Protein backbone atom coordinates (compact mmCIF):
# COMPACT_ATOMS: atom_id res chain seq x y z
CA UNK A 1 0.00 0.00 0.00
CA UNK A 2 1.67 3.06 -1.34
CA UNK A 3 0.89 6.12 0.56
CA UNK A 4 2.60 9.97 0.82
CA UNK A 5 0.72 11.86 3.90
CA UNK A 6 0.91 15.97 3.99
CA UNK A 7 0.86 17.71 6.87
CA UNK A 8 2.47 21.46 7.89
CA UNK A 9 0.29 23.25 5.66
CA UNK A 10 -1.18 26.83 7.26
CA UNK A 11 -1.78 30.09 7.81
CA UNK A 12 0.84 32.82 7.56
CA UNK A 13 1.47 36.60 6.71
CA UNK A 14 3.05 37.61 3.25
CA UNK A 15 7.10 37.39 3.87
CA UNK A 16 6.54 34.99 6.57
CA UNK A 17 6.99 31.59 6.54
CA UNK A 18 6.03 27.74 6.62
CA UNK A 19 7.07 23.96 6.32
CA UNK A 20 5.47 21.49 4.61
CA UNK A 21 6.16 17.88 5.21
CA UNK A 22 5.29 14.61 3.10
CA UNK A 23 5.73 11.17 4.84
CA UNK A 24 5.74 8.06 2.42
CA UNK A 25 5.31 4.48 3.65
CA UNK A 26 4.88 1.05 1.78
CA UNK A 27 7.75 1.52 -0.73
CA UNK A 28 11.68 2.73 -0.69
CA UNK A 29 11.62 6.11 0.20
CA UNK A 30 15.18 6.57 -1.20
CA UNK A 31 15.07 4.68 -4.92
CA UNK A 32 12.64 7.55 -5.82
CA UNK A 33 12.36 10.99 -7.23
CA UNK A 34 9.68 13.01 -5.30
CA UNK A 35 7.59 16.32 -6.55
CA UNK A 36 5.56 19.43 -4.96
CA UNK A 37 2.82 20.13 -6.89
CA UNK A 38 0.05 23.19 -6.13
CA UNK A 39 -3.66 24.42 -7.20
CA UNK A 40 -4.66 27.44 -6.25
CA UNK A 41 -8.32 27.87 -5.14
CA UNK A 42 -10.53 27.36 -8.18
CA UNK A 43 -7.02 26.83 -10.78
CA UNK A 44 -5.61 24.38 -12.51
CA UNK A 45 -2.14 22.40 -11.75
CA UNK A 46 1.27 23.86 -11.11
CA UNK A 47 4.21 21.99 -10.79
CA UNK A 48 6.59 23.74 -7.79
CA UNK A 49 9.48 21.51 -7.51
CA UNK A 50 11.63 18.61 -7.13
CA UNK A 51 14.08 16.12 -5.61
CA UNK A 52 16.23 13.22 -6.73
CA UNK A 53 16.20 9.99 -4.83
CA UNK A 54 19.58 10.62 -2.79
CA UNK A 55 18.86 14.70 -2.58
CA UNK A 56 21.68 15.19 -5.03
CA UNK A 57 20.11 17.28 -7.36
CA UNK A 58 16.86 20.20 -6.87
CA UNK A 59 14.75 21.60 -9.51
CA UNK A 60 12.50 25.19 -9.16
CA UNK A 61 9.71 26.66 -11.04
CA UNK A 62 8.55 32.33 -9.18
CA UNK A 63 9.93 30.11 -6.17
CA UNK A 64 13.19 30.41 -7.14
CA UNK A 65 15.14 31.44 -4.19
CA UNK A 66 11.94 31.74 -1.54
CA UNK A 67 11.25 27.65 -1.39
CA UNK A 68 13.75 24.80 -0.58
CA UNK A 69 13.02 21.18 -1.38
CA UNK A 70 14.68 18.66 1.05
CA UNK A 71 14.27 15.17 2.10
CA UNK A 72 15.20 13.30 4.92
CA UNK A 73 15.31 9.48 3.84
CA UNK A 74 16.05 8.37 7.47
CA UNK A 75 12.79 8.79 8.50
CA UNK A 76 10.73 8.78 4.83
CA UNK A 77 9.75 12.54 4.50
CA UNK A 78 10.10 15.81 2.03
CA UNK A 79 10.14 18.84 3.09
CA UNK A 80 9.01 21.89 1.32
CA UNK A 81 10.04 24.92 3.57
CA UNK A 82 8.62 27.88 2.39
CA UNK A 83 9.94 31.49 3.02
CA UNK A 84 9.23 35.04 1.68
CA UNK A 85 5.00 33.62 1.25
CA UNK A 86 3.31 35.59 -1.36
CA UNK A 87 -0.16 36.34 -2.04
CA UNK A 88 0.40 34.06 -5.01
CA UNK A 89 1.61 30.86 -2.86
CA UNK A 90 -1.90 30.31 -1.69
CA UNK A 91 -2.82 26.83 -2.85
CA UNK A 92 -3.29 22.99 -2.12
CA UNK A 93 0.09 21.66 -1.97
CA UNK A 94 0.45 17.83 -2.82
CA UNK A 95 3.33 15.52 -2.94
CA UNK A 96 4.07 13.30 -5.56
CA UNK A 97 6.14 9.94 -6.01
CA UNK A 98 8.45 10.52 -9.32
CA UNK A 99 11.35 9.28 -11.57
CA UNK A 100 4.06 8.84 -14.34
CA UNK A 101 3.31 10.61 -10.79
CA UNK A 102 2.26 7.50 -9.31
CA UNK A 103 0.90 8.37 -6.09
CA UNK A 104 -0.23 11.48 -4.46
CA UNK A 105 -0.23 12.73 -1.26
CA UNK A 106 -4.12 14.09 -0.16
CA UNK A 107 -3.05 18.02 0.04
CA UNK A 108 -2.46 20.42 2.33
CA UNK A 109 -3.49 23.94 2.41
CA UNK A 110 -1.40 26.98 2.39
CA UNK A 111 -2.81 30.72 3.12
CA UNK A 112 -1.12 33.89 2.59
CA UNK A 113 -2.87 36.52 3.46
CA UNK A 114 -3.22 39.90 6.21
CA UNK A 115 -6.20 38.00 7.69
CA UNK A 116 -6.06 36.08 11.02
CA UNK A 117 -7.31 32.77 11.95
CA UNK A 118 -10.41 32.26 13.50
CA UNK A 119 -12.53 29.12 14.62
CA UNK A 120 -16.63 28.60 13.16
CA UNK A 121 -19.45 28.88 15.04
CA UNK A 122 -21.72 25.61 14.17
CA UNK A 123 -25.40 26.29 14.30
CA UNK A 124 -28.20 23.38 13.68
CA UNK A 125 -30.30 23.64 10.09
CA UNK A 126 -33.77 21.71 10.96
CA UNK A 127 -37.18 22.06 9.65
CA UNK A 128 -39.02 25.13 11.96
CA UNK A 129 -43.09 14.12 3.35
CA UNK A 130 -41.56 11.25 3.24
CA UNK A 131 -38.05 12.72 3.00
CA UNK A 132 -36.51 15.34 5.59
CA UNK A 133 -33.17 17.44 5.41
CA UNK A 134 -31.11 18.61 8.71
CA UNK A 135 -28.03 20.34 8.33
CA UNK A 136 -25.20 21.89 9.98
CA UNK A 137 -24.00 25.40 9.20
CA UNK A 138 -20.33 26.16 9.91
CA UNK A 139 -19.91 30.11 9.73
CA UNK A 140 -17.05 32.72 10.29
CA UNK A 141 -14.25 31.48 10.01
CA UNK A 142 -10.63 31.30 8.60
CA UNK A 143 -8.90 30.21 6.68
CA UNK A 144 -9.79 27.06 4.85
CA UNK A 145 -10.05 24.45 4.83
CA UNK A 146 -13.13 22.53 7.49
CA UNK A 147 -13.52 18.98 6.82
CA UNK A 148 -17.62 17.96 7.77
CA UNK A 149 -18.65 14.04 8.55
CA UNK A 150 -21.70 12.74 9.77
CA UNK A 151 -22.06 10.14 12.45
CA UNK A 152 -18.72 10.22 12.79
CA UNK A 153 -18.36 8.97 8.91
CA UNK A 154 -20.87 6.19 9.39
CA UNK A 155 -23.74 8.21 7.29
CA UNK A 156 -22.37 9.21 4.00
CA UNK A 157 -25.29 8.70 1.60
CA UNK A 158 -27.32 12.15 0.72
CA UNK A 159 -24.48 14.09 2.30
CA UNK A 160 -24.11 17.26 0.53
CA UNK A 161 -20.95 19.47 2.37
CA UNK A 162 -21.28 22.46 0.08
CA UNK A 163 -18.51 24.93 -1.38
CA UNK A 164 -17.73 27.61 1.61
CA UNK A 165 -18.29 31.10 0.27
CA UNK A 166 -16.55 33.85 1.21
CA UNK A 167 -18.92 36.55 3.23
CA UNK A 168 -18.18 40.63 2.72
CA UNK A 169 -16.40 40.52 6.15
CA UNK A 170 -13.87 38.73 4.68
CA UNK A 171 -14.91 34.99 6.51
CA UNK A 172 -15.86 31.79 5.31
CA UNK A 173 -19.68 30.06 5.91
CA UNK A 174 -20.70 26.98 4.48
CA UNK A 175 -23.59 24.26 5.35
CA UNK A 176 -23.15 20.45 5.58
CA UNK A 177 -26.79 18.94 5.09
CA UNK A 178 -28.00 15.01 5.23
CA UNK A 179 -31.63 14.25 3.92
CA UNK A 180 -33.10 11.43 5.20
CA UNK A 181 -36.16 9.15 5.98
CA UNK A 182 -38.92 11.38 7.64
CA UNK A 183 -40.13 8.09 9.69
CA UNK A 184 -36.79 7.64 10.96
CA UNK A 185 -36.64 11.52 12.46
CA UNK A 186 -37.70 10.01 16.10
CA UNK A 187 -35.25 7.67 16.99
CA UNK A 188 -32.17 8.02 14.67
CA UNK A 189 -28.96 10.38 15.70
CA UNK A 190 -27.55 12.86 13.65
CA UNK A 191 -24.86 14.48 14.28
CA UNK A 192 -21.99 16.65 12.19
CA UNK A 193 -18.59 16.03 13.12
CA UNK A 194 -16.63 19.35 12.25
CA UNK A 195 -13.06 19.87 12.26
CA UNK A 196 -10.68 23.31 11.34
CA UNK A 197 -7.63 22.72 11.72
CA UNK A 198 -6.17 25.96 11.79
CA UNK A 199 -8.00 27.05 15.04
CA UNK A 200 -7.96 23.45 16.46
CA UNK A 201 -11.82 23.78 16.34
CA UNK A 202 -13.47 20.56 16.73
CA UNK A 203 -17.29 20.33 17.29
CA UNK A 204 -19.71 17.42 17.46
CA UNK A 205 -23.47 18.43 17.15
CA UNK A 206 -26.25 16.57 17.22
CA UNK A 207 -28.83 18.44 15.42
CA UNK A 208 -32.77 17.62 16.56
CA UNK B 1 8.61 26.16 -20.65
CA UNK B 2 6.77 23.79 -23.29
CA UNK B 3 3.30 25.44 -23.33
CA UNK B 4 0.87 22.49 -23.54
CA UNK B 5 -2.88 23.11 -25.28
CA UNK B 6 -5.67 21.03 -24.17
CA UNK B 7 -9.30 21.21 -25.73
CA UNK B 8 -12.05 21.12 -25.61
CA UNK B 9 -12.06 23.08 -21.98
CA UNK B 10 -15.54 20.95 -21.28
CA UNK B 11 -17.01 17.98 -22.49
CA UNK B 12 -20.44 17.41 -21.61
CA UNK B 13 -21.48 13.79 -22.37
CA UNK B 14 -24.06 11.17 -21.63
CA UNK B 15 -22.79 7.68 -20.37
CA UNK B 16 -22.13 4.86 -22.61
CA UNK B 17 -21.05 7.30 -25.29
CA UNK B 18 -16.79 7.71 -25.76
CA UNK B 19 -15.36 10.69 -25.12
CA UNK B 20 -12.07 12.06 -26.21
CA UNK B 21 -9.36 15.00 -25.12
CA UNK B 22 -6.77 16.36 -26.96
CA UNK B 23 -3.34 17.40 -25.65
CA UNK B 24 -0.97 19.36 -28.50
CA UNK B 25 2.65 20.69 -26.94
CA UNK B 26 4.55 23.83 -28.10
CA UNK B 27 7.74 21.07 -28.19
CA UNK B 28 8.35 17.60 -29.55
CA UNK B 29 7.85 15.05 -26.08
CA UNK B 30 8.95 12.21 -28.03
CA UNK B 31 12.73 11.74 -26.20
CA UNK B 32 9.55 5.38 -28.27
CA UNK B 33 9.52 7.24 -25.58
CA UNK B 34 6.73 10.85 -25.23
CA UNK B 35 7.21 11.54 -22.02
CA UNK B 36 3.16 13.08 -21.79
CA UNK B 37 0.76 11.73 -18.64
CA UNK B 38 -3.06 12.13 -18.40
CA UNK B 39 -4.23 12.71 -14.43
CA UNK B 40 -7.70 13.22 -13.35
CA UNK B 41 -8.92 15.17 -10.61
CA UNK B 42 -12.20 14.26 -8.78
CA UNK B 43 -13.89 16.65 -6.98
CA UNK B 44 -12.48 16.88 -3.33
CA UNK B 45 -9.37 14.63 -4.49
CA UNK B 46 -5.85 14.62 -5.37
CA UNK B 47 -5.23 13.96 -9.15
CA UNK B 48 -4.32 10.43 -9.90
CA UNK B 49 -2.12 8.75 -12.99
CA UNK B 50 -4.20 7.80 -15.99
CA UNK B 51 -1.67 7.33 -18.59
CA UNK B 52 1.79 7.34 -18.67
CA UNK B 53 4.57 8.13 -21.15
CA UNK B 54 2.17 8.73 -24.20
CA UNK B 55 0.14 4.87 -23.83
CA UNK B 56 0.67 3.19 -20.41
CA UNK B 57 -2.28 2.82 -18.06
CA UNK B 58 -1.22 3.39 -14.23
CA UNK B 59 -2.12 0.38 -12.23
CA UNK B 60 -5.58 -0.06 -11.45
CA UNK B 61 -6.82 2.36 -14.67
CA UNK B 62 -9.29 -0.09 -17.16
CA UNK B 63 -9.22 -0.39 -20.50
CA UNK B 64 -11.93 2.05 -21.78
CA UNK B 65 -9.37 4.23 -21.01
CA UNK B 66 -6.33 4.84 -23.79
CA UNK B 67 -3.79 7.20 -24.05
CA UNK B 68 -2.07 7.37 -27.76
CA UNK B 69 0.26 10.04 -29.65
CA UNK B 70 3.72 10.77 -30.47
CA UNK B 71 5.70 14.14 -30.76
CA UNK B 72 3.61 17.24 -29.73
CA UNK B 73 0.04 15.62 -30.75
CA UNK B 74 -1.76 13.40 -27.91
CA UNK B 75 -5.28 11.83 -27.29
CA UNK B 76 -6.87 10.33 -23.97
CA UNK B 77 -9.54 8.53 -25.28
CA UNK B 78 -12.50 6.83 -23.15
CA UNK B 79 -14.06 4.48 -25.00
CA UNK B 80 -17.21 4.36 -22.69
CA UNK B 81 -17.84 6.81 -20.30
CA UNK B 82 -19.62 6.29 -17.04
CA UNK B 83 -21.12 8.73 -14.18
CA UNK B 84 -18.02 8.19 -11.89
CA UNK B 85 -16.19 9.67 -14.23
CA UNK B 86 -16.70 13.04 -13.83
CA UNK B 87 -14.08 15.09 -12.81
CA UNK B 88 -10.66 17.16 -14.68
CA UNK B 89 -8.23 15.43 -17.14
CA UNK B 90 -5.16 17.40 -17.24
CA UNK B 91 -2.57 16.50 -19.81
CA UNK B 92 1.27 17.15 -18.56
CA UNK B 93 5.13 16.60 -19.84
CA UNK B 94 7.38 14.93 -18.20
CA UNK B 95 10.22 15.57 -20.36
CA UNK B 96 12.19 18.68 -18.78
CA UNK B 97 11.55 20.98 -15.82
CA UNK B 98 9.32 22.78 -15.55
CA UNK B 99 6.41 20.20 -15.69
CA UNK B 100 3.81 22.24 -17.45
CA UNK B 101 -0.23 20.63 -17.33
CA UNK B 102 -2.73 21.86 -19.77
CA UNK B 103 -5.47 23.95 -18.71
CA UNK B 104 -7.74 21.02 -18.09
CA UNK B 105 -10.82 19.64 -19.31
CA UNK B 106 -14.68 19.50 -16.95
CA UNK B 107 -15.72 16.62 -17.98
CA UNK B 108 -19.50 16.45 -17.58
CA UNK B 109 -22.21 14.49 -17.32
CA UNK B 110 -25.53 14.40 -18.87
CA UNK B 111 -28.73 13.01 -18.02
CA UNK B 112 -32.59 13.56 -17.89
CA UNK B 113 -34.05 16.15 -15.69
CA UNK B 114 -34.72 15.97 -12.41
CA UNK B 115 -36.75 18.50 -10.56
CA UNK B 116 -34.78 19.23 -7.11
CA UNK B 117 -36.34 18.41 -3.62
CA UNK B 118 -36.34 22.06 -1.76
CA UNK B 119 -36.38 22.37 2.10
CA UNK B 120 -35.91 25.91 4.24
CA UNK B 121 -34.18 25.90 7.74
CA UNK B 122 -35.27 28.67 9.91
CA UNK B 123 -31.57 30.57 11.99
CA UNK B 124 -30.90 28.38 15.38
CA UNK B 125 -31.67 30.17 18.67
CA UNK B 126 -27.92 29.37 19.40
CA UNK B 127 -27.49 31.55 16.15
CA UNK B 128 -30.06 34.67 16.98
CA UNK B 129 -28.72 35.19 20.62
CA UNK B 130 -25.30 36.67 19.36
CA UNK B 131 -27.20 38.99 16.78
CA UNK B 132 -27.62 37.55 13.55
CA UNK B 133 -30.01 35.11 11.58
CA UNK B 134 -28.91 32.86 8.49
CA UNK B 135 -32.19 31.40 6.66
CA UNK B 136 -30.99 28.47 4.50
CA UNK B 137 -32.86 27.07 1.56
CA UNK B 138 -31.58 23.82 -0.19
CA UNK B 139 -32.19 22.29 -3.89
CA UNK B 140 -31.31 18.94 -3.50
CA UNK B 141 -30.22 16.38 -6.34
CA UNK B 142 -31.30 18.72 -9.61
CA UNK B 143 -30.20 18.65 -13.16
CA UNK B 144 -29.55 20.82 -15.17
CA UNK B 145 -27.28 22.87 -13.08
CA UNK B 146 -29.50 26.12 -13.52
CA UNK B 147 -31.61 26.59 -11.03
CA UNK B 148 -33.50 30.34 -9.65
CA UNK B 149 -33.29 30.84 -5.92
CA UNK B 150 -36.00 33.97 -4.83
CA UNK B 151 -35.86 34.94 -1.44
CA UNK B 152 -38.98 37.11 -0.14
CA UNK B 153 -39.23 38.12 3.35
CA UNK B 154 -43.30 39.09 4.45
CA UNK B 155 -43.17 38.73 0.31
CA UNK B 156 -40.47 41.53 -0.14
CA UNK B 157 -38.18 40.14 -3.35
CA UNK B 158 -34.55 40.13 -1.41
CA UNK B 159 -31.99 40.68 -3.61
CA UNK B 160 -28.35 41.63 -2.70
CA UNK B 161 -28.71 39.69 1.10
CA UNK B 162 -27.77 36.36 0.13
CA UNK B 163 -25.09 33.98 -1.18
CA UNK B 164 -25.58 30.64 -3.20
CA UNK B 165 -23.14 27.63 -3.57
CA UNK B 166 -23.63 24.64 -5.64
CA UNK B 167 -22.09 21.20 -5.30
CA UNK B 168 -20.04 19.73 -7.95
CA UNK B 169 -21.96 16.93 -10.33
CA UNK B 170 -22.42 13.98 -8.13
CA UNK B 171 -20.72 10.78 -8.91
CA UNK B 172 -23.54 8.20 -8.06
CA UNK B 173 -26.44 10.32 -9.87
CA UNK B 174 -24.84 13.16 -11.72
CA UNK B 175 -26.75 15.93 -10.24
CA UNK B 176 -26.07 19.20 -8.38
CA UNK B 177 -27.30 20.25 -5.12
CA UNK B 178 -27.42 24.04 -4.18
CA UNK B 179 -27.54 25.92 -0.72
CA UNK B 180 -28.88 29.48 -0.58
CA UNK B 181 -28.09 31.25 2.71
CA UNK B 182 -30.32 35.10 3.16
CA UNK B 183 -28.31 37.00 6.28
CA UNK B 184 -29.90 39.46 8.22
CA UNK B 185 -29.44 40.92 11.85
CA UNK B 186 -31.46 39.91 14.61
CA UNK B 187 -33.23 43.37 14.44
CA UNK B 188 -34.45 42.56 10.85
CA UNK B 189 -35.29 39.12 11.42
CA UNK B 190 -37.98 39.82 14.80
CA UNK B 191 -39.66 42.88 12.56
CA UNK B 192 -40.62 40.22 10.02
CA UNK B 193 -43.03 36.84 10.09
CA UNK B 194 -42.89 35.05 6.79
CA UNK B 195 -39.69 33.83 5.49
CA UNK B 196 -39.71 32.12 1.81
CA UNK B 197 -37.64 30.41 -0.54
CA UNK B 198 -39.24 30.14 -4.38
CA UNK B 199 -37.26 28.02 -6.34
CA UNK B 200 -37.42 28.09 -10.69
CA UNK B 201 -36.05 24.52 -12.76
CA UNK B 202 -36.87 23.28 -15.92
CA UNK B 203 -37.69 20.06 -13.89
CA UNK B 204 -40.51 21.78 -12.29
CA UNK B 205 -44.17 22.44 -13.82
CA UNK B 206 -44.67 25.81 -11.71
CA UNK B 207 -41.97 27.44 -9.08
CA UNK B 208 -42.05 25.92 -5.51
CA UNK B 209 -41.92 27.64 -2.44
CA UNK B 210 -41.26 26.51 1.18
CA UNK B 211 -41.58 28.75 3.74
CA UNK B 212 -41.57 29.02 7.78
CA UNK B 213 -43.03 31.56 10.19
CA UNK B 214 -40.78 33.43 12.92
CA UNK B 215 -43.43 32.52 15.30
Amino acid sequence: EVQLVESGGGLEQPGGSLRLSCAGSGFTFRDYAMTWVRQAPGKGLEWVSSISGSGGNTYYASVKGRFTISRDNSKNTLYLQMNSLRAEDTAVYYCAKDRGLDVWGQGTTVTVSSASTKGPSVFPLAPCESTAALGCLVKDYFPEPVTVSWNSGALTSGVHTFPAVLQSSGLYSLSSVVTVPSSSLGTKTYTCNVDHKPSNTKVDKRVE
Amino acid sequence: DIVMTQSPLSLPVTPGEPASISCRSSQSLLYGYNYLDWYLQKSGQSPQLLIYLGSNRASGVPDRFSGSGSGTDFTLKISRVEAEDVGFYYCMQALQTPYTFGQGTKLEIKRTVAAPSVFIFPPSDEQLKSGTASVVCLLNNFYPREAKVQWKVDNALQSGNSQESVTEQDSKDSTYSLSSTLTLSKADYEKHKVYACEVTHQGLSSPVTKSFNRG
